[PDB]
RNA sequence: UAACCGGAGAGGGAACCCACU
């Protein structure tokens, strides 16, 4: 879809500042891979914000 | 890995503990267990009832 | 990978309310107060609290399992004493209690503390 | 335009790799080596 | 990676949703694009670890983490095997604190 | 029907313990009290941690767990501070975190003890406890080996994680004469005396007294640097007394809608 | 190319080195590179030794002493 | 494999007291009075420091490089 | 007096040692 398999970061509730890769989302929730404990949960879609991870520069 | 100090076994990455005895066949180390078995050129007295025999010198 | 994340134990979710009251049927004036994330912290306060009460009859607490984050509390009172104000009471004065002992507290370290 | 940096194993020399490449290192002359760490976000919690 | 036959070879390579052929529902882009995940991954059941295609246009041949396994990518090797064929070993490590079921003697 | 007269008499307090006696209160006050003491405490503990590079010896997780038992002097920020699961804002902020940050690479021959010296603050008052004795190894380094990280550190209590746990052991003791015989012993004489026995040397155990109640408990509070040993309870009294205010205003809540 | 004007006991081929070495002086039935390559091979060695202390030569010299003097 | 911070029983920080016991123990102290010279008197955290094998010196022997 | 996209369960067999209740 649009951010399936982009590294996101909750962002409001119980598991704020936690960060992980997005497995499946749909319209309205995503299951997010969280990155220290060994779980998937599914979290709202809108306590995510994506975070990314890029290098510039490339030369 | 022979009579090797203990500053070499390490700077080959590898640790002084290992006993050693065993064979890397295939990137696998492999024991041989020790089989035991009859002695040999020695005289045995048994008695199977189970037979037509009263006596038997096996050698 | 089942394991229950540890802010379960003290986090409402949502829906869940803290306490909920129900009239018991069994016997007359006895109802069951069921407090949500809880533990023998402050179930065994208040049940040691309305045992003091003298128009109390019956107080108990249970949880119920420990892996569940609730306890129930039971209080039977006599007809002339809802167990509503049973409950509300020995909350009241556990906390005059608690305010007092704290300022008992106080005075105490500041006299210790060069004295 | 990142070419893919291993590290060797007995020299610990950043190597190029590109596909197609012999895995030996640019010295010395080694057959194993190993592969970088990540540069996305590892985030633990502390606990 | 080997030399299946004539028409046939391993190669250590991203799969594409457009060249290769048989292909998982999962995230290839966690792995970069030599074609093998990196240390520091977070990996789960059946991510895909090391991507590899096998020409017939190219099928997928990849191997995925085991279902249900969970850790992070430790460290990655890759080397030549009495062959001369590239070949890698990843190994993945996952912090196990004792929880209950767990055997104690 | 009501409330009892609590009275309190410290005995014994340094900077690292507190010993004090409660006097008239119930069983269950006073030991609910001692699990407020271990469990409801908040406390400062680092709880998020980045690691940009890890070469040492150790995992990334290994770190980060250690990291996160190093007891970082919470005492007046503590109480300003909100929790993170609370504060408005995204992503860490001032008012809801304090952040740290560990740079270290071995360049010397010697090994490098990464202690807790290396945890470098912003905040200058939550510290890790280094102020006034060694540190806490995180690890030791070799020739080329590092670690940078940053880590933040939020407010939490001992009942999530025990890295929010302010106290290095509670001593809770009563009736130590078996007076009540609350415990019941087949020999009483194999039994040593108590810190508190009022017992001669002569008599192994108070003769019983049947109609009688606990009394002065008797409490040793240590601290593991985190908070003053005397502000751990403080604090615990202001934390049991505030889960009753919570309770009874959902009960006022709950009553008059019915 | 490049092992020529680099020197080869920089830095992980000393053991390595130190095990061919003794692999070249065995070879040879000619004295003179024997003992050519004794002598390299005891210098080497006394160098990787002062290599080796001196990065022990703190807090694992120290845990050294300590179970010396335990047993 | 590396002193643990805590005292798994009790919470109290031993983490800091690795260096300080091997020393004591250098320089002539038994080792029982090495213990509460630290200031460790609970067993509980006795048996840190006392059963306590440290590993990670022998892991530091493998250079990575030099 | 106007407005761009549509494809989906894949997939594997034989033999041997170790271990668990
Ligand atoms: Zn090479
Ligand atoms: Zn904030
Ligand atoms: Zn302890």
């Amino acid at each position: 879809n649009e951010l399936i398999g982009q590294t996101v970061r909750i962002s409001q509730g119980p598991y704020k500042g936690y960060i992980g890769v997005v497995k499946d989302a749909t319209e309205s929730t995503a299951r997010v891979e969280l990155h220290s404990t060994c779980q998937t949960i599914s979290v709202d879609r809108q306590r995510l914000t994506t975070v990314g991870s890029r290098r510039p520069g490339g030369m | 890995l022979n009579g090797l100090t203990d500053r070499d076994l390490c700077e080959l990455n590898e640790c002084p503990l290992d006993p050693g005895g065993y064979f890397i066949i295939n990137g696998s180390e492999k024991v041989l267990i020790a089989q035991e078995k009859m002695a040999t050129n020695t005289v045995y007295v048994f008695a199977k009832k189970d037979s037509k025999y009263a006596y038997t010198g096996e050698c | 990978m089942n394991a229950p994340p540890a802010f379960e134990s003290f986090l409402l979710f949502e829906g869940e309310k803290k306490i909920t009251i129900n009239k018991d049927t069994k016997v007359p004036n006895a109802c069951l107060f069921t407090i949500n994330k809880e533990d023998h912290t402050l179930g065994n306060i208040i049940k040691s609290q309305l045992l003091k009460d003298p128009q109390v009859l019956f107080a108990g607490y249970k949880v119920p399992h420990p892996l569940e984050h609730k306890i129930i509390i039971r209080v039977q009172t006599t007809p002339d004493y809802s167990p509503q104000e049973a409950f509300t009471n020995a909350i009241t004065d556990l906390i005059s209690e608690l305010s007092l002992l704290e300022e008992r507290f106080r005075v105490a370290i500041k006299d210790k503390q060069e004295g | 335009q990142q070419p893919m940096i291993y590290i060797c194993g007995e020299c610990h020399t950043e190597n190029e790799i590109k596909s197609r490449d012999p895995i030996r290192c640019r010295e010395c002359g080694y057959r194993i080596m190993y592969k970088k760490r990540t540069k996305r976000l590892v985030v633990f919690d502390a606990r | 990676e080997s030399k299946k036959g004539f028409d046939q070879e391993e190669v250590f390579e991203k799969p594409t949703r457009e060249t290769c052929q048989g292909m998982r529902h999962a995230i290839y882009d966690k792995l970069d694009d030599d074609g093998l995940i990196a240390p520091g991954v977070r990996v789960s059941g059946d991510d895909v670890i090391i991507g590899k295609t096998v020409t017939l246009t190219k099928r997928d041949c990849s191997t995925f983490l085991r279902t249900s396994e969970t850790g992070i990518v430790d460290q990655v090797m890759v080397t030549l095997n009495q062959e001369g064929y590239k070949f890698c070993k990843i190994r993945v490590r996952s912090v196990r604190i004792p929880q209950i079921g767990d055997k104690f003697a | 029907p009501y409330a009892n007269q609590p009275t309190v008499r410290i005995t014994e307090l340094t900077d690292e313990n507190v010993k004090f006696i409660i006097e008239n209160t119930d069983l269950a006050v006073a030991n609910s009290i001692r699990r407020v003491f271990i469990a409801e405490v908040p406390i400062i503990a680092i709880d998020w941690v980045q690691i940009d590079a890890n070469s040492s010896v150790l995992h990334d997780e290994f770190i980060a767990h250690r990291l996160g038992l190093i007891p970082l002097t919470s005492d007046d920020i503590v109480d300003k501070l909100q929790y993170s699961r609370d504060c408005t804002c995204e992503e860490f902020c001032p008012e809801c975190s304090v952040e740290f940050t560990l740079d270290v690479r071995c360049n010397e021959d010697q090994t490098r003890h990464v202690t807790s010296r290396d945890l470098i603050s912003n905040s200058p008052r939550v510290i890790p406890v280094t102020s006034r004795q060694d540190d806490i190894l995180i690890v030791k380094l070799r020739k080329g080996q590092e670690l940078r990280l940053r880590a933040y550190a939020k407010k939490g209590f001992g009942k999530e994680h025990a890295k929010w746990n302010p106290t290095a052991g509670v001593a809770f003791e009563y009736d130590p004469d078996n007076a009540l015989r609350h415990t019941v012993y087949p020999k009483p004489e194999e039994w040593p005396k108590s810190e508190y026995s009022e017992l001669d040397e002569d008599e192994s155990q108070a003769p019983y007294d049947p109609n009688g109640k606990p009394e002065r408990f008797y409490y040793n509070v240590e601290s593991c640097g985190s908070l003053r040993p005397e502000t751990i309870v403080l604090s615990a009294l202001s934390g049991l007394k505030k889960k009753l205010s919570d309770l009874q205003t959902q009960l006022s809540h709950e009553i008059q809608s019915d | 190319e490049k092992e020529r004007f680099r020197k080869a006991p920089p830095n992980y081929a000393m053991k390595k080195t130190q095990l061919l070495k003794e692999k070249a002086m065995a070879e040879d039935l000619g004295d003179q590179d024997k003992a050519k390559q004794i002598q390299d091979q005891l210098n080497e060695l006394e160098e990787r030794a002062e290599a080796l202390d001196r990065q022990r030569t703190k807090n694992i010299s120290a845990i050294s002493y300590i179970n010396q003097r335990n047993r | 494999m590396i002193i643990p911070v805590r005292c798994f029983t009790c919470g109290k920080i031993v983490g800091n007291k690795w260096e300080a016991y091997l020393g004591l123990l250098q320089a002539e102290y038994t080792e029982g009075d090495a213990l509460d010279a630290l200031g460790l008197k609970r067993y509980c955290c006795r048996r840190m420091l006392l059963a306590h094998v440290d590993l990670i010196e022998k892991l530091l022997n493998y250079a990575p490089l030099e």
